[PDB]
């Protein structure tokens, strides 16, 4: 049972290295997100203030140019290279070609600059998992997801962190057919969707949106409790 | 500010919540299981039976013709003997749980039939040989050569041929065809162990030409040779191999050797507390009395450890054949055995069934086949779908065994 | 097992009473019954001289082998084996190798068979009372409860299911996970609702020291099992006789593995097993001998994790059913803020709390008690964690 | 234990009540101003029900009830309101200042004077200041008052309303599982005058709630489930008129009224049965209350709804009399050619193939007695519509090749072939009918009694069978006629063709046979009225069994259709009645324990259970009353079939002991006659007991005693894997158990639990409990079967069609009025909730779900979703009218 | 608990077993209160703290 090296293969064909960082993404908070009609929206989980601390050093959501958004989960050491790193590229791009930045360009820089930090020994491998969300290619809304192995990928809805599971469960039988109209009802399924957090303490929520056009909005704790209340509301009239 | 309770503020929880029906409804329970207890030992129903017989036969035999067996007849046991003397007895003789005696025959036999491990009965006192009997023939190999057909068709092994025609050629072909030996100028081997993982054929690929014999088979049981008393095991062992050299065209199979087993040639073989009062007597007898014999002998266990190499030392065992796993079409074979005997549905395909087990035994494979039935026992139906078969090799294989963390996918694609 | 009130209400008052009617009745009518028999018995000539005919006292020995020509070959306990008589008097068609008899002293001849009689030890191990309460009693398991009805209450109640298909059922059980997760409970549940005959076997019960007595009592016990009914055999903790098979010439360990081995070979006897089932759980299924395992002896192999935040729910409403419970509590605060602790952790928290009442001098339970007794209890394990490390 | 140092209550309150005597006198002030500082504080120390310790009322009283003693008697001036001060502040500690003779003095503090309005200082406390007290007050001191001086003083008539508005307060406080404490209060105080103080609790119920009514409507049938003769002739009349008077759910009336039918008075149901024909809107839950008055418990009610408004809300009766029986046909006839059935199974016979091969060969069965069970494979298989021509040739051979009393069977299996029919019936029989023949025709106008049974309308009340019965000259042309038609016309009480068939038994024509079922006959008609009945069967016992000593013709038949006249009434005037009138010779008094107790059905009643037990009990008895004891065993049998299992656990548990496990000819040739009557579901406890002493057959005794209980351990319905015990049974019972007596017997067993698919309740039991006589046709073949004789000549009539009331099975129909819709049902194991948390789970077995048609089974109370609010009468009944609403979103 | 005896103890594993057992086995047995007392928390088996 050979895991103790990069460049090995099991004799039925595994990288258990490679395996073991994709673990340490599951102790790290969740994070959702889904694309709307025209306004993209991403929320996470937020844990509880330790009462003696600042809480504007704890950023968990950061933009990488004035259109793209990130969501991260795993550990903040590697998260923070990653983050550093892709704000550089997406400038130099802007240099080299002087269009802004396409959503799909800056995730396959991620992956590929995860790509070749894998394959050599001493290179420990970034246990994170981006979620890359942005209306930036002409009026076009995506969103994407990395893995530590260096795999990009496209989603529609996403969710990551610890019980991931159960909220990709339950957005399937919940992202209706319908296309969410109504951006503030795009943002009542995903205040929602974290409403079935791991914990649910309704206070420990915060949501980022982008409508297309603006810079990004953080949401405040009081218009994001107003959307927490008629949640509860309309759920009573369910019955 | 942590206080305790005094006797009085005893009395505040003791009294309060339904004050009218606490001990009503308490002291019958506590009473009742108080009756259930004087029932039983009132009741005490208990009485024997002895084993007695009708007294329509027995009146006449409980006359005289009793007392005539109690003070006429002896009471004289039985033992072993070790060996004899010329001209005059002077016999040695083991009850083996009493002492070993040096004894005499009694003068109402004849010095003939005196020889050597041979049950006899002997004097309480003057431990002299009153009657020889027999070794008790013959339940301690008949009862094991049981001379029945067993239930494995030879279709049902299938798959793994190659392993059968090793075995068909070792076994077969000596004991039909000794002639080709004469035209080529051989010999046929006599030494066969088989051993690999649990599950695999072992005892299938014995049992389908123990079907196909129309001859004498044995099996063995492994833990029949263990025993509880000292020097009991051997003298099982010594009878096995006498009487079963005698009739010609039989077959024995060992099987779980591992507590008779060991390696005895090497390091270890500290044992000796009648585990080796078997294997001493069993590799006594195996050569010696083995030049060209008739009876093959086939041994299997689980372990290979228990090799021992004076038995792979040629004249005693020659050949290692070991059963493998299917490559494809043994697995999809093993499939259409198990489901052609039950309600299934005459569309699904088991090739696709194979694929989803790379390294599965047919043990598994039989386990697989009952357990998509109980999912169609689940639901109301009588006959299997595909995806009945799907959920149960997701259920056996893809949960406890060698692969894990399905959902992280997403690089293979 | 109708008490279903269960509070202070004149029903279970009035429905006890009618037991206490029955009971009485069924007492005083046996008590008639051994009353008003006049019989005053003369025994026959043939039965009173054949007692005396017999020694007084009468020794237990065992069958080996028979002849037919009224003298067989028996043997004692102790081994000592005799050409004694049978008398014509001892229903000779019982006489099969292995049944029990029973002996004299001056011949030592057969004076009569004994019918199958055990040894105190395994009688001791066969359940009378059924213990405790149903499958309303356990907090929400019926992933698993679903399972194993199907192995063992389905077959049967109702074997028209298989036959319809031609599989046989399964055979062994094993119930595996962490401790604390309810693996006796539903041992205990499926011996309340059933009507098969329950063996209770723990373990280190069958292991002892007289040479043979460890594998004697395996083929005892479902001798027993064969005989009786469509039966369950619930082995508890297996762990403690089986591992990994290693074979010490020193003479302690062969008597655990020879026991070992031979049970594995009972297990799988097939000569007529007669419906007998297997219920095995231990807490760890890593040192298990691979043999025991594979199918063909055992078919299922059952989990019982560290459940969910959703059945945490069932048995925080189960336990707090009977104590007054106060208006303040949210419980699933507690279910909320914590994710890895068991029922018996969960009964723990019930009970401190209530004790927690009675020190500050109440009968309704706050929120705080709850608050006390989530600390009192948990920290003492809890010990290892990167905080800070991830996010 | 640091205490001492704020001990201000047990120091200010231990001096100043200790400063009362040195203040009452000479301080007029602090005798009554520090009596109020006292009383309030105290009454403030108790009203959180979050401190049950009290720093005064455990603290007080140690010097206090020696201050009380001296100071509310020793005062003896006491003014108006220093009592109001006193009473209110020291009646409150006294069942925690007293101990256990407590209850002869709840009043010397107390009843003095009850100060004013005593829950003034009681109202939000549950029951720590005085309801568990007031409770105290009823439990002991009231019922010795009440005991025989219930009209009294201050004792009963304060107590009246006291116990008033403290019933109302169980439901004003907090509305909680309390509400079940006022049927606590209102039986223990005054429990003979339960509905002297339920009338008084009726009319506040009435004005209580609406919605806290449903718990405590069900509370009071559980404990009308068993209770004493007057209790349950009280609580239950009680019952009635809440869902008539505060609720008017109402649709539990027909049948949870009928409970109330017998016990109170049979007229004060047939006025439930006009309050029936007041609430007259509008028709749905009108329809269903109807559906079970013709076949579900009791018919004879087409009589009362041919008044003036005969068009369609007086027109249902015909309906209900036969049309819903006939589209009850059409669920066999539709449904259930659906669901399973072609016409002829016929191969439970052919069930028996592979014992052929089982040992060599076959082929050595060849006795004629076996024959009488080769009419089964065409008999029990073809009820419900299983019309057969030419399959009956099997019958038509050997209805012409020999064996008369086979005749009459095979002759007699035709009516079972056409069960419930009315239509082509008849026409059935005619062309079988003209043999000519003596066992012929009196086996097949019998069958024609049961073809159209449970019909009742204009078929034959006088036309076929009684000029088959005037035709008598000779044999069963005597007997045969008078069975049929009273079978057929069982469910009516109707007294003319009870008098054209009392000449039967005033005939003295001495067929002893026939006079047996003819009380048999009349028995099956009426429960109650026309003791003429019983004097004209009398008038013949002590003309025939005077002059003799014999056998049980006499015994098995005549009694019983006195004790089916006079069944179901706990008021133990009937065996007032009976044993004084047959005051006679033992052998004669065999009929004392008949009538005695098939007037005692079902009840808790168990001082008559041990009389039942201690006068008769064992005796050892040679040979002389044996008989005796096994009817009274047989009485054992019943009163313990519908107390609904709370007996049925402990009827099981005696007689598996102290009978078969300890018994004689009790045990040991009858006492297994209880599970072929406790029960008939089948659950693997008692129907695996009786093989533990059947494959022990005990061949010393004559063995179809024991050949018997094999015959009815499969009296069990609802068809189950139990093939295996009896396929194997009968395999040794093909050679050993010999083939000459009982080859008809196993195959009788083998071939009743698959009798149809389906139609296989027979229990007694409808709705939840109710009974549906029913009884008066099983009972009849568990008397018939003692013993032996009747396997070959005489109980050929009844062993074929003794039990004929075969209702109908599934609670699979919809009925809304085009009879078109299925449903979404959901089956599961049957309800356990009494009282938990509110709204209680009704079961527990939600995996099943069909929609239409589907079983019934023993614990299924089926029910549905999907917002179609089943709104009928809410507890089943099989003929579900089912409306449509959904104002939910 | 180590595993099978080849450094393994695997009798005294026997003895906690029945100690495990016969306090907490098939029987919840009354009237019967144990005190335990050890330092070395960490070391002592996670089955009989529970
Ligand atoms: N190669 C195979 N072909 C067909 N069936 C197989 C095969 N291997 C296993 N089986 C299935 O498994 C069972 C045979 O197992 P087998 O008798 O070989 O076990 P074993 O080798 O005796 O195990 P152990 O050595 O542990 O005693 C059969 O019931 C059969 O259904
Ligand atoms: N799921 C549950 N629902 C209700 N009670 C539970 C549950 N799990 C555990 N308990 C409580 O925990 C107690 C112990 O459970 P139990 O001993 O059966 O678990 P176990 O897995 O057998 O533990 P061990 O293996 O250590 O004996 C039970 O008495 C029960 O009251
Ligand atoms: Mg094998
Ligand atoms: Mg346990």
């Amino acid at each position: 049972s050979y895991d103790r090296a990069i460049t090995v293969f099991s004799p039925d064909g595994h990288l258990f290295q490679v395996e073991y960082a994709q673990e340490a993404v599951k102790k790290g908070s969740t994070a959702v997100g889904v694309r709307g009609r025209d306004i993209v929206v991403l929320g996470v989980e937020k844990k509880s203030v330790a009462k003696l601390q600042d809480e504007r050093t704890v950023r968990k959501i950061c933009a990488l140019d004035d259109n793209v958004c990130m969501a991260f989960a795993g550990l903040t050491a590697d998260a923070r290279i990653v983050i550093n790193r892709a704000r550089v590229e997406c400038q130099s791009h802007r240099l080299t070609v002087e269009d802004p930045v396409t959503v799909e360009y800056i995730t396959r820089y991620i992956a590929s600059l995860k790509q070749r930090y894998t394959q050599s020994n001493g290179r420990r491998p970034f246990g994170i998992s981006a979620l890359i969300v942005g209306f930036d290619f002409d009026g076009t809304p995506r969103l994407y997801q990395t893995d530590p192995s260096g795999t990009y990928h496209a989603w529609k809805a996403n969710a990551i962190g610890r019980g991931a599971k159960s909220v990709r469960e339950f957005l399937e039988k919940n992202y209706t057919d319908e296309a969410i109209e109504t951006d503030d009802l795009t943002i009542k399924l995903v205040i929602k969707a974290l409403l079935e957090v791991v914990q649910s303490g309704g206070k420990n929520i915060e949501l980022a949106v982008m409508r297309r056009d603006q810079s990004l909005k953080i949401l405040n704790p009081e218009e994001i409790e107003k959307y927490v209340a008629e949640i509860e509301k309309e759920k009573e009239e369910n019955e | 500010p942590i206080r305790a309770l005094d006797e009085g503020d005893i009395a505040l929880l003791k009294t309060y919540g339904q004050s009218t029906y606490s001990r009503q409804i308490k002291q019958v329970e506590d009473d009742i299981q108080q009756l259930l207890k004087k029932i039983n030992e009132l009741t005490g129903i208990k009485e024997s039976d002895t084993g007695l017989a009708p007294p329509a036969l027995w009146d006449l035999a409980a006359d005289k013709q009793t007392l005539q067996s109690e003070q006429p007849l002896q009471v004289a046991r039985c033992t072993k003997i070790i060996n004899a003397d010329s001209e005059d007895p002077k016999y040695i003789i083991n009850v083996k749980q009493f002492a070993k005696f040096v004894v005499d025959l009694s003068d109402q036999v004849a010095p003939t039939d005196i020889e050597e491990g041979m049950r006899v009965g002997v004097d309480r006192n003057k431990y002299q040989i009153h009657i020889p009997l027999p070794p008790k023939i013959d339940p301690t190999v008949t009862m094991m050569q049981v001379e029945e057909k067993p239930d494995v068709t030879y279709s049902d092994v299938g798959g793994c041929k190659e392993q059968i025609e090793k075995l068909r050629e070792v076994v077969e072909t000596p004991l039909l065809h000794p002639e080709r030996f004469v035209n080529l100028g051989i010999e046929p081997p006599k030494g066969v162990l088989l051993f690999g993982p649990p599950g695999t054929g072992k005892t299938l690929c014995a049992r389908a030409v123990a079907n196909r014999t129309d001859a004498c088979f044995i099996r063995v049981i492994g833990s029949e040779l263990v025993q509880k008393y000292v020097g009991e095991g051997a003298r099982m062992v010594r009878e096995l191999f006498e009487m079963a050299r005698t009739k010609k065209a039989c077959l024995i199979f060992f099987d779980e050797i591992d507590a008779i087993g060991g390696a005895r040639f090497d390091d270890g073989a500290g044992g000796d507390n009648e585990v080796q009062r078997t294997m001493l007597e069993l590799i006594n007898q195996l050569d010696g009395f083995d030049p060209r014999g008739n009876i093959k002998v086939l041994m299997a266990t689980n372990r290979p450890d228990t090799l021992d190499p004076a038995l792979m030392r040629p004249g005693r065992l020659d050949r290692k054949i070991e059963f493998s796993l299917p490559d494809l079409e043994g697995r999809t074979h093993i499939f259409k055995i198990h489901a052609r005997s039950m309600s299934v549905e005459r569309d699904i395909r088991f090739e696709l069934l194979a694929r989803l087990c790379p390294n599965s035994t047919g043990a598994e494979i039989r386990s697989v086949c009952t357990e998509a039935g109980m999912f169609a026992i689940r639901a109301r139906r009588k006959i299997a779908t595909e995806k009945d078969f799907l959920e149960a090799v997701n259920k056996v294989i893809k949960s406890y065994a060698k692969f894990s963390a399905t959902p992280r996918y997403m690089t293979y694609n | 097992p109708l008490v279903t009130p269960h509070t202070q209400c004149r029903l279970k008052l009035l429905k006890l009473e009618r037991i206490k009617d029955y009971l009485l009745m069924e007492e005083e009518f046996i008590r008639n019954q051994e009353q008003m028999k006049p019989l005053e018995e003369k025994q026959e000539e043939e039965r009173s001289k054949v007692d005396d005919l017999r020694g007084t006292p009468m020794s237990v020995g065992t069958l080996e082998e028979i002849i037919d020509d009224n003298h067989a070959i028996v043997s004692t306990s102790v081994g000592s084996e005799h050409y004694v008589s049978i008398l014509s008097f001892v229903d000779k068609d019982l006489l099969e190798p292995g049944c029990s008899v029973l002996l004299n002293h001056k011949v030592h001849a057969v004076i009569g068979v004994l019918m199958d009689d055990t040894d105190p030890l395994v009688t001791v191990m066969k359940v009378e009372k059924a213990p405790q309460e149903t499958y309303a009693d356990i907090g929400g398991l019926d992933n698993q409860i679903q399972e194993i009805k199907e192995s063992v209450e389905l077959p049967l109640t109702h074997p028209e299911y298989y036959e319809e298909m031609g599989i046989k059922p399964p055979k062994g059980v094993i119930l595996y996970g962490p401790p604390g997760t309810g693996k006796t409970l539903l041992a205990k549940a499926v011996a309340n609702q059933t009507s098969a005959t329950f063996l209770r076997v723990v373990g280190s019960e069958l292991i002892q020291k007289y040479l043979g007595d460890g594998p004697k009592l395996v083929r005892e016990l479902f001798r027993v099992a064969e005989e009786h009914a469509p039966s369950i055999v619930f082995i508890d903790e297996i762990d403690a006789i089986g591992t990994k098979r290693y074979d010490s010439n020193s003479g302690g360990e062969r008597e655990i593995q020879r026991t070992m081995l031979e049970l594995l070979n009972q297990l799988d006897g097939f000569d007529s097993r007669g419906d007998v089932k297997v219920i095995m759980a231990t807490n760890r299924i890593e040192t298990l001998d691979p043999a025991l395992i594979r199918p063909g002896r055992i078919d299922r192999k059952i989990e019982f994790p560290l459940p969910d935040e959703k059945t945490k729910k069932r048995i925080f409403q189960i336990h707090t059913s009977r104590m007054t419970l106060a208006d303040d509590v949210t419980l699933d605060d507690l279910i909320m803020a914590k994710d890895d602790l068991s029922g018996a952790d969960i009964k723990a928290i019930c009970t401190e709390a209530g004790l927690m009442a009675l020190r500050e001098r109440r009968m309704k339970v706050t929120n705080e008690d709850f608050k006390k007794s989530k600390e009192n209890v948990l920290y003492k394990k809890q010990e290892g964690t990167p905080e800070g490390l991830y996010l | 234990m640091e205490e001492g140092g704020r001990d201000k209550a047990p120091v200010q309150p231990q001096q100043s009540p200790a400063a009362a005597p040195g203040g009452t006198d000479e301080k007029p002030s602090g005798k009554e101003r520090r009596d109020a500082g006292d009383k309030d504080k105290e009454q403030e120390l108790s009203e959180e029900d979050k401190q049950l310790q009290d720093e005064l009322e455990m603290l007080v009283e140690r010097l206090g009830e020696k201050d009380t003693s001296l100071y509310r008697p020793a005062l003896e001036e006491l003014r108006r309101q220093i009592r109001s001060s006193t009473t209110s502040m020291t009646s409150v500690p006294k069942p925690l200042k007293f101990l256990r003779p407590h209850y002869g003095k709840l009043k010397e503090i107390y009843e003095n004077m009850a100060p004013g309005e005593n829950k003034r200082f009681a109202a939000d406390i549950i029951s720590v200041l005085a309801m568990t007290m007031s409770g105290e007050r009823e439990c002991l001191k009231y019922r010795l008052v009440g005991s025989q001086e219930e009209l009294a003083s201050w004792g009963h008539e304060y107590v009246r309303h006291l116990a008033g508005e403290v019933a109302k307060e169980w439901q004003e406080l907090d509305d909680a599982e309390k509400v079940q404490r006022e049927p606590l209060l209102t039986l223990v105080k005054e429990i003979v005058p339960y509905n002297m103080a339920h009338n008084a609790e009726h009319e506040a119920c009435d004005l209580l709630m609406e919605i806290e009514q449903v718990d405590m409507l069900e509370k009071d049938i559980d404990e009308n489930a068993y209770a004493k003769v007057c209790l349950y002739l009280t609580s239950c009349v009680n019952y009635v008129p809440e869902p008539e008077n505060s609720a008017l759910l109402r649709c539990a009336l027909g049948v949870f009224r009928k409970f109330s039918r017998f016990p109170e008075a049979l007229r004060l149901a047939l006025m439930l049965n006009d309050m029936e024909l007041v609430e007259d809107i509008f028709t749905s839950c009108k329809d269903v209350v109807v559906q079970k008055q013709m076949a579900f418990m009791l018919g004879r009610h087409g009589v009362f709804l041919e008044l003036s408004e005969d068009v369609e809300e007086y027109e249902d009766l015909t309906e209900i009399m036969s049309n819903v029986q006939l589209n009850s046909n059409f669920l066999a006839l539709a449904r259930e050619l659906d669901i399973m059935e072609p016409k002829v199974p016929d191969d439970i016979y052919k069930t028996h193939l592979e014992n052929n091969r089982f040992g060599g060969s076959g082929s050595q069965v060849d006795s004629a007695r076996m024959n009488l069970a080769s009419s089964f494979v065409n008999g029990f298989v073809n009820a419900a519509f299983g019309q057969d021509k030419l399959l009956t040739d099997d019958g038509n051979k050997w209805l012409y090749k020999n064996k008369d009393h086979g005749m009459l069977s095979a002759a007699a299996s035709l009516g079972m072939i056409l069960l419930w029919d009315v239509d082509g019936g008849l026409t059935q029989i005619d062309k079988y009918l003209y043999s000519s023949e003596d066992y012929i025709k009196s086996g097949a106008l019998l069958a024609c009694g049961i073809v159209n049974s449970g019909v009742r309308n204009e078929c034959d009340p006088a036309l076929a069978l009684l000029s088959d019965y005037v035709l008598h000259n000779s044999n069963t042309m005597r007997l045969g006629s008078i069975f049929g038609l009273g079978l057929a016309y069982a469910g009516s009480n109707r007294e003319d063709v009870l008098t054209l068939l009392l000449p039967v038994m005033g005939d003295s024509k001495s067929s002893m046979e026939v006079a047996g079922v003819t009380a048999l006959a009349c028995g099956m008609i009426a429960v109650g009225s026309c003791n003429g009945d019983v004097t004209s069967t009398i008038l013949q016992t002590i003309m025939e069994k005077s002059e003799t000593e014999l056998k049980d013709t006499y015994a098995r038949w005549l009694p019983l259709g006195l004790g089916l006249n006079h069944l179901g009434k706990g008021e133990a005037i009937e065996a007032i009645l009976a044993a004084l009138e047959v005051v006679s010779e033992p052998f004669r008094s065999f009929a004392n324990t008949l009538v005695d107790v098939c007037a005692y059905a079902g009840s808790g009643n168990v001082l008559k259970v041990q009389q039942l037990l201690h006068i008769c009990s064992e005796h050892f008895d040679s040979k002389e009353k044996e008989e005796d004891k096994d009817k009274k065993e047989k009485k054992d049998k019943d009163k313990k079939e519908a107390p609904a299992d709370m007996g049925a656990h402990q009827g099981v548990a005696v007689l598996g002991i102290a009978l078969i496990a300890m018994g004689e000819e009790i045990g040991a040739e009858m006492a297994l006659r209880t599970f072929g009557h406790l029960l008939r579901y089948g659950e693997p406890t008692l129907r695996r007991a009786v093989p533990l002493a059947l494959a022990l057959i005990s061949v010393s005794n004559p063995r179809l005693n024991i050949l018997d209980t094999l015959s009815k351990f499969s009296h069990d319905a609802d068809p189950e894997v139990s093939y295996n015990s009896i396929f194997a049974m009968g395999m040794v019972g093909s050679g050993t158990n010999n083939a000459r007596l009982a080859a008809m017997l196993r195959q009788l067993a083998q071939y009743h639990a698959k009798d149809p698919n389906n139609l296989f309740m027979v229990r007694l039991a409808q709705g939840l409990t109710h009974l549906g006589k029913g009884t008066l046709t099983l009972c009849p073949y568990h008397s018939d079967r003692q013993l032996m004789s009747q396997v070959a000549v005489a109980g050929l009539l009844t062993v074929l069609v003794s039990f004929l009331d075969v209702r109908n099975i599934i609670l699979g129909k919809s009925h809304y009025v085009l009879y078109g819709l299925v449903a979404a049902m959901q089956p599961r194991m049957l309800v356990t909730f009494d009282e938990e948390l509110r709204p209680l789970p009704v079961s527990v077995r939600v995996g099943q779900a069909v929609d239409v048609v589907g079983q019934a089974g023993k614990p299924k109370t089926i029910t549905g979703f999907q917002t179609h609010t089943t709104p009928v009468l809410l507890a089943h009944g099989e003929r579900a009218e089912l409306a449509t609403e959904e104002f939910l979103p | 608990r180590l595993e099978g005896g080849s450094g393994g103890d695997s009798e005294v594993q026997r003895t906690m077993l029945e100690l495990l057992n016969q306090l907490d086995g098939f029987e919840a047995t009354k009237n019967i209160k144990v005190i335990m007392a050890t330092n070395r928390i960490d070391i002592l088996d996670s089955a009989l703290l529970r």
